[PDB]
């Protein structure tokens, strides 16, 4: 009865311009109306914008007012947002959200959408970690892969997900070149020293680069 | 009616209106119960005072101060016997367009202020005293309009209450104030939004006229948000007025007994004419002022800057000016092609004091940036509106366009505002205002010496701020009027985009205003009124716009004919000339009796004592702007009027007015439509592609030796 | 214009604990404030609207209290699903502000990390790049301090501490530090030691190797 | 460097006219041109009209026009001495309508030097005491005007009465009590904001290179002060008294 399908959000370079959609199905935008939300990854929240399609009232934030353009097809109960002069701090995942009939009631949410602001697209460089005899200290050890200089993040597994326990995939950090780099590790016993050599598995979704790299002493 | 007409189907509802003119408005309406029985205390006039009030800490002061509201009006609308109405109609800005609900919030903030401070009594006695004075001192009245009003309330009031109609209030009813304050709630709101940006969305079309709208009811979130969020910010109640006069003393007439204003002060800076009230005997006074400057009509650019300057300037002190105009002190600021026009009208109390504050204000003024942007854009919207108006207004534009010395068009007025910056503007203004002339008419309850002191005051202040020095008597100029080649008839056409009606205007340069020509043109004007009324509009059923008459301009008299109808224009010319031949025969058809009764009609039409001090002041001021000063032209012209024959106007007709005329000064102008019993061979005219190159070989008129 | 002081920044407690979190408005506000929950990779949730009222469809263990500017979400009993970042928000016609974010974590024993280190690979050194990765795993709580040591000399400015969050299996934490350098410092600086100071390892430990 | 090598006489082309033709017309400019038919010399003479609205608005504007053109021409004169020394004479003049520019001389560097002239008077700075000396000096030329030969006085009245408007020399004398330099320095780019140029080019040149020189000039003008053309309704002249 309530359905918020936002989509259209893709990949773009800085200085560009995009347009996003939000389809409010199961009800009317002529009723209680929708909101736009910035959420940066690992960071807090912003209320970007709100149209009241019953009254045509736009309400913007203070920072990026004017440079962005909201629109609303009432015949489809579906709003839109033209974006312009796109900047590198706006790469995040954004939501559409319905306020309901209440004084502060913002109950429903949406599918979310992908916003990406990037200079370059690049396949990773994958260097396996080398747990040597000097790392052998006690019954506990580990092995990993340095995934370097890539560009949306890599889904990583081990021998195509054969060893999942002990696996820790540290989140990537965007470097100065507009690229990500991370490492995924897995703690192995000292019985696994030289017994089984695992393979970190690269599934980077947008650049479509798949490099299966083995970890060896 | 035992019922109201808004029976909870259309309450708490919204409308979205598509207008015909490019305006932006929000309309809020409250049907309210009867206070006709409550005429004794009459809270609605006090509420109408308190809604649209402009004062310290007021709502509208803040909304103007935030630049959200250009203008507003609110208050009680009369209705039937059972119910009455309460309307609120406000203007919209760009952010006013986006923040409408918050505007309603600001309305509710003022409501919260009204519940916060409750009823007020000193305001009620103060406004009661203002209506006391104003009902107390009335001179006389127009028998039309007044009698229709008091006959409107003759049904409702006893034979002693028909005079003391609403201008006296016995009691204070705070329960009534709170009662209608409880009636003014988000339960009771009707909403109407006016925008031309409504496209594809407003389906429900009007039956008779055809405008289109949509209901699209406000959801409940905003409503419940409207009740709980009721707080106050930086709101203050407005303060007691100080503009109340105790000057009530009528001054007895002195040894300087004149029926016309004398030049009591002359400088190379100023020129001052003065007369006191002989007839009306009121403590009030009327004051008229022209501020002359050369640079006013040098270009479109700076004239636009003058217009915007004067507009935003006048708007600045307007919030202060509201109590004065509320007290009965009216005024006018107006730019001219020549300079600025000032008017001060009201009582004798504080016109020097307030006027001192006015001179210091327009002398020393600062600019806000966003205020500048709003006024610049707003008049910019007012500029390209001028492509869409009525062809008679358009025709009067071309009329006053062609019949001056220089004239700047609206096109170049539109294009030249592309470069207007605020440092450029604010730098030019004191250079502009460095050196100028003032001429003034002062009339009412004062002395000559106090008038000298007021004038002295003003110009002293002027030299004090901007070091004003007088003008050169070689740069005391006027714009001249164009000579014709004495037999020529030229015409051209302009196509109206929007309107399907065609316009036309035909003009005659008779002469200067000599004593003969005034009576020539008045008599000829009078004789053509009723047969044109009889045949052209009535019988030929051409249109509704059919006007003729004088043109007193540049010290030159003139004759013009204003007709706008949906016809072929040369066809229309043919019936104009047919009316001319009709008058031609109607010359010789005049008896002696028609002659004598007709000139007696014109005499009593012209001769009349005034009925308003403002009336005779506008006439006198109309002399002052023409520098004529012929104060007794009326009796002079009547003395001429008695010396006139039929053959005089024959001889006036044959050489000057007839079709066989060596003194023919005839010119027509065509205003086209959207897609646009004997007639002789008219000469071929020529089209006017360049009006400057038109005027390139036309001579110029002399000006008048001033009387 | 009114900003929001979400107090405290964070805390840690287990299932069946009483957690009260106080957001404080900057001005005297009439309570239009909502309280939120958002699990990772999921849409947020309206816990409490109007800063005192419960949205329909939420258990009543949670409550909100208007106290002037001090606004406080009160959790009676924590749950295994209630470990998520929380928010509070002021909504007028003014633009809507938020809280600083409060992540809800569990209360667990003091777990000292396991400190590992990893030399860079060969072809990485053949690319003119040397990156040593010091590894931590299985520490509670998240609050630690890791300092790099190159030939027993403290290093700083080219490393980052990517710390994972509360583990789904056992609620532990894994830290990763990554020294980033040129190949010219690898054969020059032999001794690559990792100095770690966490609450459990308050005495600093120094895991080193020689290439 | 003004010594020429351009000595080459251009033979007459298809533009075989005894009178200068309008080879370029814009709403900004209007350009008439003729090559030397009779005399066949490498030299050239150039005539320029600078139209301005602000010319006879006040005594003040005339004072500022005079002072401006004078001290302006005086500035680059020390550079100009080699040009006049090379046999290249010129004239700057003002009118009641506007300014007058003449370029006379040889075929070498009239384009080049003229470019430097336009660039110089486009961006100019002011000294304070130089301003005072020129101000006082022309003030001495103003009360000199009380003493001259009566035929000059008669020609003054002749052109006084027989025009449309006329500012007298007396009020020109009185007006320098208030003439300040920021006021001038503010007026000048306002003066230069919007104006008309008309030009006559005569001598040992081609038509197309003349079009390029004109292009260069008006380009420079729009480049420095964003000059836009005038309206032909503010293209006025004065008419004479019946």
């Amino acid at each position: 009865e309530v359905q918020l399908v936002e989509s259209g959000g893709g990949l773009v370079q800085p200085g560009g311009s995009l347009r996003l959609s939000c389809a409010a199905s199961g009800f009317n935008i002529s009723s209680s109306s929708i909101h736009w939300v910035r959420q940066a990854p690992g960071k807090g929240l912003e209320w970007v914008a709100s149209i009241y399609s019953y009254s045509g009232s736009t309400y913007y934030a203070d920072s990026v007012k004017g440079r962005f353009t909201i629109s609303a097809d009432t015949s489809k109960n579906t709003a839109y947002l033209q974006m312009n002069s796109l900047r590198a701090e706006d790469t995040a995942v954004y939501y559409c959200a319905r306020h309901y009939s209440a004084v502060a009631g913002l109950d429903y949410w949406g599918q979310g959408t992908l916003v990406t602001v990037f200079n370059q697209i690049k396949p990773p460089s994958v260097f396996p970690l080398a747990p040597s005899s000097k790392s052998t200290s006690g019954g506990t050890a580990a092995l990993g892969c340095l995934v370097k200089d890539y560009f949306e993040p890599v889904t990583v597994s081990w021998n195509s997900g054969a060893l999942t326990s002990g696996v820790h995939t540290f989140p990537a950090v965007l470097q100065s070149s507009g690229l990500y780099s991370l490492s995924s590790v897995v703690t192995v016993p000292s019985s696994s020293l030289g017994t089984q050599t695992y393979i970190c598995n690269v599934n980077h979704k947008p650049s479509n680069t798949k490099v299966d790299k083995k970890v060896e002493p | 009616f035992p019922e109201h007409p808004f029976q909870e189907e259309h309450l708490k509802q919204l409308y979205k209106i598509v207008p015909i003119k490019d305006i932006r408005n929000l309309y809020v309406t409250f049907p309210i119960p009867d206070l006709q029985k409550y005429y004794k205390s009459n809270p609605g006039h006090y509420l109408g005072h308190l809604i649209g009030h402009e004062g310290p800490g007021s709502l509208l002061s803040e909304l103007k101060s935030k630049g959200w509201v250009n203008t507003l009006v609110g208050g009680q609308k009369e209705g039937a016997r059972g119910f009455m109405f309460f309307i609120i109609n406000v203007d919209l800005t760009e952010e006013g367009l986006l923040h409408v609900e918050d505007i309603i919030l600001h309305m509710f903030q003022y409501i919260q202020k009204l519940r916060a401070e409750g009823p007020q009594e000193w305001v009620f006695q103060e406004l009661k005293d203002l209506n006391a004075v104003a009902f107390r001192f009335k001179d006389k009245e127009r028998p039309r309009g007044y009698t229709s009003k008091i006959a409107g309330i003759l049904h409702y009031y006893p034979l002693e209450e028909v005079l003391t109609a609403e201008y006296l209030l016995e009691e204070f009813r705070p329960d009534l104030i709170e009662m209608v304050l409880d009636k003014l709630r988000p339960e009771n709101v009707r909403v109407a939004i006016v925008s031309k940006s409504f496209e594809g969305k407003t389906d429900r079309t009007e039956e008779w006229y055809g405008t289109q709208y949509k209901q699209e009811a406000i959801p409940d979130e905003v409503i419940k948000k409207w009740q709980n969020a009721d707080l106050n910010g930086k709101f203050k109640l407005p303060t007691k007025n100080e503009f109340i006069p105790t000057n009530f003393e009528i001054l007895p007439l002195e040894k300087e007994a004149t029926p016309y204003p004398a030049l009591i002060k002359d400088t190379a800076m100023s020129k001052l004419w003065f007369k006191q009230d002989d007839k009306f005997f009121l403590p009030k006074a009327n004051l008229n002022f022209e501020f002359f400057s050369p640079f006013a009509y040098v270009d479109p650019l700076h004239s636009n800057m003058a217009y915007l300057y004067l507009e935003l300037l006048k708007d600045s002190l307007n919030e202060y000016a509201y109590a004065a105009e509320l007290a009965g002190l009216s005024y006018d600021l107006q730019n001219t092609i020549y300079g600025m026009y000032l008017s001060v009208k009201g009582y004798n109390d504080k016109q020097p004091i307030l006027l001192k504050k006015i001179i210091e204000k327009m002398a020393t003024f600062e600019i806000d940036e966003k205020r500048f942007e709003i006024i610049k854009e707003a008049y910019m919207r007012s500029l390209n509106n001028f492509r869409a108006e009525q062809p008679h207004q358009h025709a009067m534009y071309y009329l006053r366009l062609l019949m001056t010395e220089v004239a700047w068009t609206k096109d170049e007025l539109k294009e030249a505002l592309d470069d207007v910056t605020l440092p450029r503007l604010k730098a030019f203004i004191p250079q502009l205002l460095s050196r100028l002339h003032i001429e003034a008419l002062l009339h009412g309850n004062i002395t000559k010496q106090a008038a000298l002191g007021i004038m002295q005051m003003v110009e002293d202040t002027l030299i004090e701020h901007a070091h004003t020095k007088p003008l050169l008597p070689s740069q005391l100029v006027r714009y001249r009027e164009v000579q014709l080649p004495d037999r020529g008839w030229f015409v051209y056409q302009q196509r109206n985009e929007v309107h399907n009606n065609s316009g036309i205007e035909i003009y005659y340069q008779t002469d200067m205003q000599s004593t003969s020509e005034n009576m020539f043109l008045e008599l000829f004007a009078q004789i053509i009124s009723e047969p044109a009324f009889n045949t052209l509009r009535t019988k030929e059923q051409l249109g509704y716009i059919v006007f003729s008459g004088p043109r007193r301009a540049n010290g030159i008299q003139g004759l013009r004919f204003i007709i706008q109808s949906e016809k072929p224009p040369h066809y229309l010319e043919s019936r104009v000339e047919a009316f001319l031949i009709t008058m031609e025969k109607s010359i010789e058809d005049m008896t002696e009796e028609a002659f004598q009764k007709h000139i007696q009609a014109l005499a009593i039409r012209r001769l009349d004592k005034p009925k308003k001090l403002s009336a005779e002041s506008a006439k006198y001021w109309g002399e002052i702007i023409s520098q004529q000063y012929n104060f007794d032209r009326d009796n002079t012209e009547v003395a001429y009027l008695k010396t006139l024959t039929k053959e005089d106007i024959i001889k006036f007709y044959k050489e000057m007015l007839a079709v066989d005329a060596p003194r023919r000064h005839k010119v027509s102008v065509h205003v086209l439509a959207r897609e646009m019993s004997q007639a002789p061979a008219l000469p071929q005219p020529e089209v006017i592609q360049n009006m400057t190159e038109f005027k390139r070989g036309l001579p110029l008129f002399p000006l008048v030796k001033p009387h | 214009d009114i900003q929001m002081t979400q107090s405290p920044s964070s805390l840690s407690a287990s299932v069946g604990d009483r957690v009260t979190i106080t957001c404080r408005a900057s001005q005297s506000v009439s309570s239009a404030v909502a309280w939120y929950q958002q699990k990772p990779g999921k849409a947020p949730k309206l816990l409490i609207y109007s800063a005192s009222s419960l949205y329909s469809g939420v258990p009543s263990r949670f409550s909100g209290s208007r106290s002037g500017t001090d606004y406080t979400l009160t959790i009676s009993s924590l749950q295994p699903e209630d470990f998520a970042t929380y928010y509070c928000q002021q909504s007028y016609f003014n633009p809507i502000t938020f809280g600083q974010g409060t992540k809800v974590e569990i209360k667990r024993t003091v777990a000292a990390p396991s400190v590992f280190i990893f030399p860079p690979s060969d072809e990485q050194l053949k690319s003119g790049t040397a990156s040593v990765v010091c590894l931590l795993n299985n520490f509670y709580p998240r609050e630690a301090k890791v300092q790099w040591k190159v030939d027993n000399a403290l290093q700083s400015g080219n490393s980052q501490e990517s710390v994972t969050e509360q583990d789904s299996k056992d609620s532990t934490y894994s830290l990763s530090s990554t020294l980033t350098l040129s190949k010219a410092d690898y054969e020059k600086h032999k001794v690559y030691a990792c100095e770690v100071t966490h609450q459990g390892l308050s005495s600093p430990v120094t895991k080193s190797f020689n290439r």
